[PDB]
RNA sequence: AAGUGUACUGAGUGCACUUGGAC
RNA sequence: AAACUCAGUUGACACAAAAUAGACUACGAAAGUGGCUUUAACAUAUCUGACACAAUAGCUAAGACCCAAACUGGGAACCCCACUAUGCUUAGCCCUAAACCUCAACAGUUAAUCAACAAAACUGCUCGCCAGAACACUACGAGCCACAGCUUAAAACUCAAA
């Protein structure tokens, strides 16, 4: 009939969703060094979402993991391990 | 049974012992230590609990879109570009 | 439209470039629209790929002299 | 169904080590696991004291026993390894590999928080 | 072919055999799991 | 009354244990503000809290904008902690007593 | 909701205004304000927008008809007769540059 | 070298030393900081007392005992004490709310104790003992 | 602060629950 | 004040409770469920529809008893001190909560808004429930009890209100 009519198509200009930094990567209760990177490095308190920029799953997946591994003796309790404090900071904190 | 002295501990810069002491406790504050323990020198029963939660959460998501709604609408505070009309 | 995806991978692969949007011209064509016609046409030539189509594009319009600036 | 064993050891000599090593797979392979493969993490001081069997230890050796063994052999396994003195702290997970890694497309957007407050005229 | 590849793996497992042999290997050799993740999610293996 | 009284010491205490961290603010806590008494209102309608004022002017009067700002969130911390169960509104209100005392040392002198 | 018909459709979350529709609608509107200017009706413009309100009154003062584009006291179409006099004529035909 | 907040490695050779003594060996000042009361001890780091003071032990009674002069008084004396016993550096360690809490590092300073470290250790039971209920008045 | 249930005491208290209260 | 001669560090150390995550809103029919591991495991037609459960409290027998705490006692109902039932485990009972999202299940709709407030308004379909207030979560009888209580539940008299 008429070839400008708008057609009926999903949106291409639409971006593809922001994966979380851990998205696709396997969690694991072993990684203390990456579980470090999500824990305050004072008190050892578990940064909760809106501090770790984790989604709902991955986030459950750390809380988990680091809670196993303080329990089998993997990870302290109270305090982030001092041989993990020169990793990258992941955690937007502004202590100082 | 942990290590001593690794644990909320922050050393003194040149002796500013007044400022290590508030650094120390901004610490303790932003990871809400001291929220627990002034909160657990006495016991809120579980149903005041879920209130009081339920209650912050509420404010600070109202406060949250009270202050981006401020935040969003100050761009017209500008002088009137028409003034005289 | 059809040339949506055009213009989408486009501006995926090589950005918005330099030439700016004299959105005044009713006429005007940009780069982007310049790339959507010598997809058409490519197209229409009876090439079917869509992959070769959009780099058989991009080497027709170098040829042209279309400097097709890489965003990343 | 496959299972892993994080097993922290006393820490002390190689041939004691291999002994207990030993005794442990032995242990496993009567409770009827099929012992899959053996890992060390190597020796390292425990993240906090651990007391056992009227002791109290600071260093320990990390390993890794996977395995397959009908379910009935967990308590079993659990029981042993409690009775035993040479291990600092056993624990038997089922084994992460056996979990699939769901994808996730990525974060799904976040919109207005669902319905915290009425829709009604005010 | 799971089966299969499951075949080929039994072959490296553990038996009363080759008990001690693996086993001094493995105190031998040493596993890591240890690994931290950037901003943009680059995993930075640990140098040992 | 004996009440009274009592009610105003253990909000003192308590308003002082508040404003030693930053738990209601880091801007309140960093103007290291001092109390110099808690007095309820006969009816129990206001709890007027008496802070000790600097010579500073402008620091003066940052320091009364930040506690009518923060006085809200003071009187819910204390609720919630149950050092009261009901708190009336909590008004912030200067006192110069001391500056007679201080100026008269300084003539004295 | 009202504005459904007459949105051609959305691109990137951006209405268009179905111009076809458009043209038709102010085909008749400019044909009904001619009628009413031959009929010698009095015509009002109306809108609140301070950035045309200029051109707008000086648009209907080049016109002839009448402009008010100021903030609008309450009833002053309502309450006409009193805020105005017993005698006054009302608009015959109001148009409003901004709704 | 840029300076660092975080305590020293124990079992670590760090180059820092005080007097020539090493973190770990300085000696470390307790300091429970209770609702009604303020107490230091200067302990070796073999956590021999060395030192020990209180409000009580200086005098001040019942209400007085919380007061910022009663837990300077108490640094104070625990300075000297610990002076007399040959201390120079101490590791100051605090525990507790109590209103003296800077005030006892004051009067320790002021009795002339180089306080190098502070450290928190607050009791803080992650879940145990019901509290008792609220006071009401 | 109010109230529901429940129990002691002689209106309060104890435990849990609800906001049909305030922050 | 009363009370203890006990207090601080360090070490050992629970049959109690389960920071942070949790700004998450998931599981379960409901009550409820937020320490870790393992095992078992989360009914169903592709509709609705009376035996089994039922928080806290309470009782029986035996254990545990850090801490908290009706009651008791002491100190100057409310405040402080100590302590008991009880909160806990086992094995049995009782079956009531503002047991509430005070909004029954299932299917469907957004077409024309509607006492008011509350959680926008409705349609179909089924079961349960109400016919002014108080008398009255009461009496009588009955069931459960195993005797001090719960469930069921009235009447008379009164009023023009509630
Ligand atoms: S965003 Fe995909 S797993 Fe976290
Ligand atoms: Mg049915
Ligand atoms: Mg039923
Ligand atoms: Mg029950
Ligand atoms: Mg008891």
């Amino acid at each position: 009939s008429n070839e400008d009519l708008p057609i009926s198509m999903e949106n291409p200009y639409k971006e593809p969703l922001k994966k979380c930094i851990l998205c696709g990567k396997h969690v694991d209760y072993k990684n203390v060094q990456l579980l470090s990177q999500f824990v305050s490095p004072f008190t050892g308190c578990i940064y909760g979402r809106h501090i770790t920029g984790l989604c709902g799953k991955k986030q459950k997946e750390i809380t988990k993991a680091i809670k196993r591994a303080q329990i089998m003796g993997f990870m302290p309790v109270t305090y982030k391990d001092p041989a993990y404090l020169k990793d990258p900071k992941v955690c937007n904190i502004r202590y100082r | 049974k942990h290590l001593k002295f690794i644990a909320r501990t922050v050393m003194v810069q040149e002796g500013n012992v007044e400022s290590a002491y508030r650094t120390l406790n901004r610490i303790l504050t932003m990871d809400g230590l001291i929220e627990d323990i002034k909160h657990r020198r006495y016991y809120e029963k579980p149903c005041r609990r879920r209130q009081r939660e339920s209650y912050e959460r509420c404010r600070r998501i109202y406060n949250m879109e009270m202050a981006r709604k401020i935040n969003f609408l100050m761009r017209k505070n500008r002088a009137d570009p028409w003034q005289g009309c | 439209y059809h040339e949506d995806r055009i213009r989408a991978k486009f501006y995926s692969v090589y950005g918005s470039g330099q030439r700016a949007f004299d959105l005044f011209n009713p006429n005007f064509k940009s780069t982007c629209q310049r790339f959507v016609e010598k997809y058409t046409e490519l197209q229409k030539l009876g090439e079917t790929d869509e992959e070769k189509l959009f780099v058989e594009t991009g080497k027709a319009l170098l040829a042209e002299g279309v400097i097709l600036r890489r965003v990343g | 169904p496959r299972y892993e064993l994080a097993l922290i050891l006393k820490a002390m000599q190689r041939p004691e080590t291999a002994a207990t090593l030993k005794r442990t797979i032995e242990a496993l392979m009567d409770r009827g696991a099929i012992v899959r493969d053996l890992e060390n993490l190597g020796e390292r001081a425990l993240p906090y004291r651990i007391s056992a069997h009227s002791q109290q230890h600071n260093r320990g050796g990390y390993f890794l026993v996977d395995f397959y063994a009908p379910t009935a052999a967990v308590e079993s396994m659990v029981e042993h390894l409690s009775r035993d003195i040479d291990v600092i702290r056993g624990n038997i997970v089922k084994h992460p590999l056996t979990q699939e890694l769901k994808e996730c497309e990525g974060i799904v957007p976040v919109p207005l928080a669902e319905k915290l407050y009425s829709t009604k005229k005010r | 072919r799971e089966v299969l590849q499951l075949q080929e793996e039994v072959k490296n497992f553990i038996t009363r055999e080759n008990l001690e042999a693996r086993v001094e290997a493995a105190l031998d050799s040493r596993k890591n799991y240890n690994w931290a993740i950037t901003r943009e999610g680059l995993v930075v293996r640990p140098q040992r | 009354h004996a009440r009274l009284r009592a009610l105003n010491g253990l909000l003192y205490k308590a308003l002082t244990d508040l404003l030693c961290t930053p738990e209601v603010s880091q801007e309140l806590y960093d103007l290291n503000v001092e109390l110099s008494k808690v007095s309820l209102t006969p009816d129990f309608s206001a709890c007027r809290a008496y802070w000790k004022t600097t010579l500073s002017a402008e620091q003066n009067a940052h320091m009364e904008a930040v506690l009518q700002r923060s006085a809200a969130h003071m009187r819910h911390l204390l609720m919630s902690q149950q050092t009261l169960r009901n708190v009336p509104p909590i008004v912030f209100v200067q006192d110069k007593g001391n500056a007679a005392l201080a100026e008269l040392d300084q003539l004295l002198a | 909701r009202f504005m459904e018909p007459y949105i051609f459709g959305s691109r990137l979350d951006h209405d268009i205004i179905d111009l076809e529709q458009t043209a038709t609608h102010l085909q008749l509107a400019l044909n009904f304000t001619a009628h009413m200017a031959y009929r010698k009706g009095i015509i009002l413009f109306i809108s609140r927008n301070r950035q045309f309100s200029y051109l707008i009154e000086n648009m209907a003062r080049d016109c002839g008809e009448y402009a008010h584009t100021r903030y609008f006291r309450g009833g002053m179409l309502t309450n006409a007769r009193l805020l105005f006099g017993p005698t006054v004529r009302l608009p015959d035909l109001i148009i409003f540059l901004h709704t | 070298t840029k300076f660092s907040i975080y305590p020293p490695i124990p079992g670590e050779e760090s180059s820092l030393r005080w007097a020539g003594k090493k973190f770990e060996e300085i000696p470390i000042a307790h300091i429970k900081a209770s609702h009604n009361n303020t107490q230091i001890q200067v302990v070796s780091a073999s956590n021999e007392p060395l030192a020990f003071a209180s409000c009580g032990t200086e005098g001040f009674r019942n209400a007085k005992k919380g007061t910022g002069i009663a837990a300077q008084t108490a640094g104070i004396a625990a300075a000297a004490r610990a002076k007399q016993k040959g201390v120079i550096h101490i590791r100051v360690v605090v525990k507790g709310l109590g209103p003296g809490r800077l005030s006892a590092m004051h009067g320790l300073i002021m009795g002339g104790l180089e306080v190098i470290s502070i450290t928190d250790n607050t009791p803080i039971p992650h879940n145990g003992c019901r509290p008792r209920k609220a006071r009401k008045l």
